[PDB]
């Protein structure tokens, strides 16, 4: 992967979890699913 | 159909409308924040969260109609952009 770590690791830790960071292909269901996912979160 | 409120708290609801607010709007800046507007949309959020929360049956379907919700909300944004280029 190209992004250096530390890069990605300063985006990660200032990006709210319901944000999207890509537009990659994942059906409806999946997306749907990853939702639920960061709702259950703490 | 409402037993699982007796485990759902204030405080879950409320975590819960903060997440359906940043996935409508995920970072807005100090003046966004600020606008009467921001409060439209805090108010919505509300009302979906609370629309959801007596309609559900089970506490995982709750958490699948937010979802769905946000799904369908995202959908309708991105597509408005798209719709402009
Ligand atoms: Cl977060
Ligand atoms: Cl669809
Ligand atoms: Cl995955
Ligand atoms: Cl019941
Ligand atoms: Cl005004
Ligand atoms: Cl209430
Ligand atoms: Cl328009």
């Amino acid at each position: 992967n190209i992004l250096p770590s530390d890069i990605m690791d300063f985006v990660l830790k200032n990006t709210p979890s319901m944000q999207a960071l890509g537009e990659s292909p994942e059906s409806k269901e999946k997306r749907i699913k990853e939702l639920e996912l960061l709702l259950m979160s703490t | 159909r409402k037993g699982w409120h007796e485990h759902v708290t204030q405080d879950l609801r409320s975590h819960l409308v903060h997440k359906l607010v940043q996935a409508i709007f995920p970072t807005p800046d100090p003046a966004a924040l600020k606008d009467r507007r921001m409060e439209n949309l805090v108010a919505y959020a509300k009302k979906v969260e609370g629309d959801m929360y007596e309609s559900a049956n089970s506490r995982d379907e709750y958490y699948h109609l937010l979802a769905e919700k946000i799904y369908k909300i995202q959908k309708e944004l991105e597509e408005k952009r798209r719709s402009r280029l």
